[PDB]
């Protein structure tokens, strides 16, 4: 399992700034909260996946706890922004963007963590492995070079004590929560596959497969060729693995083949494979 | 959950 | 450095002309985080589009997805209209029914 | 014997241009067959077959999706089908805000003397390509001139893209040209 959290703070005006931070679960978005500085009140907390009601009705001020913290990181966040943008300046936009992540095996046990922050698209800071020694910029191909001396004291001014408690949100609560939230996410969920070939061409054609709706998102889509010829171009390619609402993905395939052979496509995913006619004779 | 904490830069 | 995005354009669940559907614009890899985007039912902008929450990915580019509760027919073509500052001009992915 | 496949007005047009392919081979043929190498090209199959039988293939405005490897190849089921064209290359330009060039020493070159090109993007691109105004494949990349002469125009533009959409490119750079000494 892994639990990330992802801060984007953008910095528009010295009046006017923005968070949003998003709360990650096995690839399923499922908590958001989000805030700005023109108003603040209007700041909210909301489930963002079905599980997510069945998480409120069994802890009902889950959602008033999480916007409290978020509130509080807000305000830190503000001088966090306005402090960076004097100091550092941007090149291409004014934005932090940390994250957090909690690495657990199925029974909730910690595995791995990792705290990252980066500004302006340029790694700043990070934390990994025994996350006791924060790491800096890559400062060989960063134009972060022009305030190392800035950054790196910084960066060596983190207290081990102000590092420890965030290794042991890692390693407490964050390894905690996953145990809870694994028990409303969905289970596994196979993709309704499709498959057929199109676009003929002379003695050419186009094969495609497409899977909808899995979860989780790994998945095996494979083309099976029962015959001989293909042509010399041929490659089978997929195009990116694909997010919806729902918290379920998308991946379509396609390859060029001689309208001639006998194709199915295969599809794996989890312990489950599936397989269907794509072109016959 | 959020932790309780942020980082001071 | 400032990335450009890529675009995605697919629906939640096999094309059905007269069913009902979900249509999406998935933006990715792009930065700054400033972006327009526009999904268009043959040629026109579709007006109860929504998006997703602001997130990045693991080198800090940001993505979105843009989508739409609609109804193919075999009448319509649909397609995701995208403008950011790394782009000349507004780019125009049509969307491919059997991806 | 393999036919010929070439582009007019040439093989990398801006975005929004006209341009067509062309096939041929043997002064008798009608058979001809396009066909864009591993993604298929649907424009294709959607010309005409009167030109098709011309070995005409165009393309009225350019988009990203018509960029790619294109191979042509005459023939049937009937009797023959040849060996495929060279591939050609078709390029799109115009989608990314423009690379800056510049001469690495310096834009004024002795006679004889070598130069250093350099191309680079604000956008994070992995490929750029250096066009003699004829182009050479590579975030900014090096390239290397020479030896250069006088009444020899050294004139040069250059594009950036993406690795995975090849033939993809940004506007171009502005022209750059070289001053050789004398
Ligand atoms: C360090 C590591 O494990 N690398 C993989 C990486 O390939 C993948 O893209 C990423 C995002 O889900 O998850 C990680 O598990
Ligand atoms: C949205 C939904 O599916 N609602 C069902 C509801 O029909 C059922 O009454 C309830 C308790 O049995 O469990 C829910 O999962
Ligand atoms: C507890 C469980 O298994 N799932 C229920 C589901 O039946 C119900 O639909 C949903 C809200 O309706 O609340 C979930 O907690
Ligand atoms: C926090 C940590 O140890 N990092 C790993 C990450 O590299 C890997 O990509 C992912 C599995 O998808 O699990 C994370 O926890
Ligand atoms: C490393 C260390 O001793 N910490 C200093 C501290 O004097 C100061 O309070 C803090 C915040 O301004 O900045 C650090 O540089
Ligand atoms: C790590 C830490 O400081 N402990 C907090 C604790 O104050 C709080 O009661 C609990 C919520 O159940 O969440 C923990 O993260
Ligand atoms: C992908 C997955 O679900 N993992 C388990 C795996 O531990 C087990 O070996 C397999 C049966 O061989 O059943 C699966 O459910
Ligand atoms: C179990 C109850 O019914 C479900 O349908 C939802 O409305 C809530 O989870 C509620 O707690």
């Amino acid at each position: 399992h892994v639990l990330r959290y992802g801060y984007t703070g953008i910095f528009d005006d010295t009046s006017h700034m923005t968070l949003t931070v998003v709360g990650i679960f096995d690839g399923q978005h499922f908590f958001t909260y989000h805030v700005q500085s023109s108003d603040k009140a209007s700041s909210r907390a909301n489930g963002t996946i079905s599980w997510m009601a069945n998480v409120s009705a069994a802890y009902p001020t889950y959602l008033d706890g999480e916007r409290a913290k978020g509130d509080l990181i807000f305000n830190q966040t503000e001088q966090n922004l306005l402090e960076l943008e004097i100091a550092l300046g941007y090149r291409s936009q004014s934005v932090l963007t940390w994250t957090h992540e909690c690495n657990t095996t199925e029974n909730g046990s910690f595995v791995a963590g990792y705290e990252g922050f980066g500004w302006d698209g340029e790694t700043l800071m990070e934390l990994k492995d025994n996350l006791t020694l924060w790491t800096g910029p890559n400062y060989e191909i960063s134009w972060l070079k022009q305030q190392k001396t800035y950054i790196d004291g910084k960066i060596k001014n983190i207290s081990e004590g102000d590092t420890t408690i965030q290794r042991n949100y890692l390693k407490g609560n964050c390894t905690q929560w996953s145990v809870i939230y694994s028990g409303f996410q969905p289970p596994v969920t196979h993709p309704v596959v499709k498959g057929g070939v199109r676009n003929q061409n002379d003695n050419r054609a186009e094969a495609f497969c497409t899977s909808y709706g899995f979860f989780p998102g790994e998945i095996q889509i494979t083309f099976i060729h029962y015959g001989d010829k293909v042509p010399e171009d041929s490659e089978p390619q997929c195009n990116p693995l694909l997010p919806t609402l729902d918290g379920t993905f998308h991946q379509g395939c396609y390859v060029a083949i001689f309208s001639n052979q006998n194709y199915t496509c295969r599809v794996t995913h989890g312990n489950w494979t599936v397989e269907i006619p794509i072109s016959v004779t | 959950a959020l932790p309780h904490a942020i980082l001071r830069l | 450095i400032q990335r450009t995005p890529k675009i995605q354009v697919y629906s939640r669940h096999p094309a059905e002309n007269g069913k009902s559907n979900f249509l999406n614009c998935y933006v990715s890899g792009f930065h700054p985080s400033d972006i327009e985007v526009d999904l268009l039912k043959n040629g026109e902008r579709i007006e109860k589009v929504e998006h997703s929450d602001l997130s990045f990915s693991k080198d800090w580019s940001f993505y979105l997805l843009y989508y739409t509760e609609f109804t193919p027919t075999e009448k319509d073509e649909y397609a995701c209209r995208v403008n950011h500052v790394t782009l000349s001009q507004p780019k125009i992915v049509k969307w491919d029914r059997d991806m | 014997p393999k036919p010929t496949l070439w582009a007019e007005p040439g093989s990398v047009i801006t975005q929004g241009s006209p341009v067509t392919l062309r096939c041929q081979g043997g002064q008798e043929t009608q058979e001809y067959r396009l066909y864009r190498e591993k993604k298929t090209a649907p424009w294709i199959t959607r010309i005409p077959q009167e030109l098709v039988k011309k070995g005409q293939f165009p393309i009225p405005s350019i988009t990203w999706e018509h960029a790619g490897r294109y191979r042509c190849y005459y023939g049937s089921d009937t009797a023959g089908r040849s060996e495929s064209s060279d591939p050609l290359e078709l390029v799109v330009t115009g989608a990314y805000i423009k690379p800056t060039l510049s001469a690495q020493p310096s834009p004024v070159v002795n006679s004889g003397g070598n130069v250093t090109l350099q191309c680079d993007s604000q956008v994070a691109f992995d490929g750029f390509i250096l066009c003699k105004e004829q182009c050479l494949n590579s975030s900014r990349a090096i390239f290397s001139v020479g030896p250069v002469s006088p009444s020899r125009r050294w004139w040069y533009r250059c594009y950036a893209y993406d690795s995975n959409s090849p033939y993809e490119w940004s506007l171009p750079s502005d022209l750059l040209e070289l001053l050789v000494l004398g």
